[PDB]
């Protein structure tokens, strides 16, 4: 995981998320948007701004299910 | 008050869906019965609604909706599946056939007391509503309950968790209550449990990597089914063993129900993909029902000419 406030904080063309603050490609956003309506995560611990628990599962912020 | 004044495109409250099963029942008085199977952690009635047209002990299909409490849309299309079945029998040939040699079971409010804490309390519950000794925290994941692969790996032994598993399997009485069921019976040959939401079909295992038995056969029988699905609104279904398409999960229903010899043993994930997720507007109750009948009857017709 990298950390970022903004997309100047990322490397690789990769874009800050703005949910979690983690940098991620264009297409594992575009991919976990259109797949899942939800966000990238590196873990776990990128997933905790719901209240309600989601967990890291295969690169974006999932419910269980 | 009717079966045909109940509007099946809204969402209900626990006392509503009961005073439905019983309105169902005196309608319906020598195909459908109701069964209390147990009552809840908190003192609630669970009932299993009985879809038979005679016999002792005939081969079974069963069928559980809303064993997660904020899965709305399951519960909702466990009622459209109840009328169905009485609106059907008698009319369509096809289905006529299928209750004329099976019986189907089908457990509509699985999880009662989470289902009251979602209108009442949190709209997002999840679990049972038992308490832990050792914790503040309340509610075992009745899907990480089972004494399939119990306590291993796919589930949590903080019981703050979503998928805490629980003391002991069956420790909660809503699993413990269709376990007896179960193991009474015998003679179960499909058993579907139904979640939302990702629009998945699922087979064992969900604790492990191995593959299942019948891995192919059911693979077989889940296209099908998924393809049938399909053909009503085009709803793209996904298909596989829980642990490949979803995560690992240990405790799992259909893990232990295949482990019972209970050889179709089927988890669903309805609508929608994450889009509205738990909260899916009333407006798609109906239409995720009558999709997922169809899935419903490919395992139920799979299963009738497989004996
Ligand atoms: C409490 As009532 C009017 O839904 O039977
Ligand atoms: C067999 As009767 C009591 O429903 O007339
Ligand atoms: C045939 As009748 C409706 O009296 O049970
Ligand atoms: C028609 As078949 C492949 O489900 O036995
Ligand atoms: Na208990
Ligand atoms: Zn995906
Ligand atoms: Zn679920
Ligand atoms: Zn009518
Ligand atoms: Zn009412
Ligand atoms: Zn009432
Ligand atoms: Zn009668
Ligand atoms: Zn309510
Ligand atoms: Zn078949
Ligand atoms: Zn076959």
């Amino acid at each position: 995981v990298r950390k970022c406030l903004s997309d100047t904080d990322c490397t690789n063309g990769e874009k800050c998320v703005q949910k979690n603050k983690i940098c991620s490609t264009i297409v594992e956003i575009q991919r976990c948007e259109k797949e899942h309506f939800t966000i990238p995560c590196k873990s776990n611990n990128d997933c905790q701004v719901w209240a309600h628990e989601k967990i890291c599962n295969k690169g974006c912020c999932w419910d269980l299910l | 008050r009717s079966t045909d004044t109940f509007n099946y495109a809204t969402y209900h409250t626990l006392e509503e869906i009961y005073d439905f099963l019983d309105l169902l029942v005196a309608e319906n008085p020598h195909l459908v019965s109701k069964i209390q199977i147990g009552n809840t952690y908190e003192g609630r009635p669970i009932y299993v609604l009985k879809f038979s047209t005679g016999g002792s002990k005939r081969p079974a299909i069963w069928i559980d909706t809303g064993i997660h409490s904020r899965e709305w849309v399951t519960q909702a299309s466990g009622v459209w599946f109840a009328k169905k079945i009485t609106q059907d029998y008698g009319q369509d040939a096809a289905f006529t056939a299928i209750l004329d040699t099976l019986d189907i079971f089908l457990e509509i409010v699985t999880n009662p007391d989470g289902f009251a804490f979602t209108h009442s309390t949190n709209r997002m519950w999840r679990k049972t509503r038992s308490h832990t000794a050792g914790s503040l925290c309340i509610g075992v994941d009745p899907n990480r309950n089972w004494d399939a692969g119990f306590g291993l790996s796919g589930a949590s032994s903080n019981p703050c968790s979503e998928t805490y598993h629980g003391k002991f399997a069956n420790s909660e009485v809503e699993v413990k209550s269709i376990v007896d069921f179960v193991k009474d019976h015998g003679n179960i040959k499909a058993f579907i449990s139904i979640h939302s939401y990702s629009q998945l079909l699922m087979y064992p295992y969900g604790y492990k990597t191995e593959p299942v038995p019948d891995q192919d056969e059911l693979d077989q029988l889940s296209k099908a089914a998924v393809t049938a699905l399909a053909s009503l609104y085009g709803t793209k279904f996904n298909y596989g063993s829980i642990i490949k398409a979803i995560y690992q999960a240990s405790g799992s229903t259909i893990d232990w129900t295949y482990s019972q010899g209970i050889k179709y043993s089927f988890t669903f994930e309805l609508r929608d993909t994450g889009r509205y997720g738990f909260l899916l507007p009333a407006s798609q109750i109906i239409p995720t029902a009558k999709e997922t009948w169809l899935a419903l009857l490919t395992i139920m017709e799979h299963t009738l000419n497989h004996p």
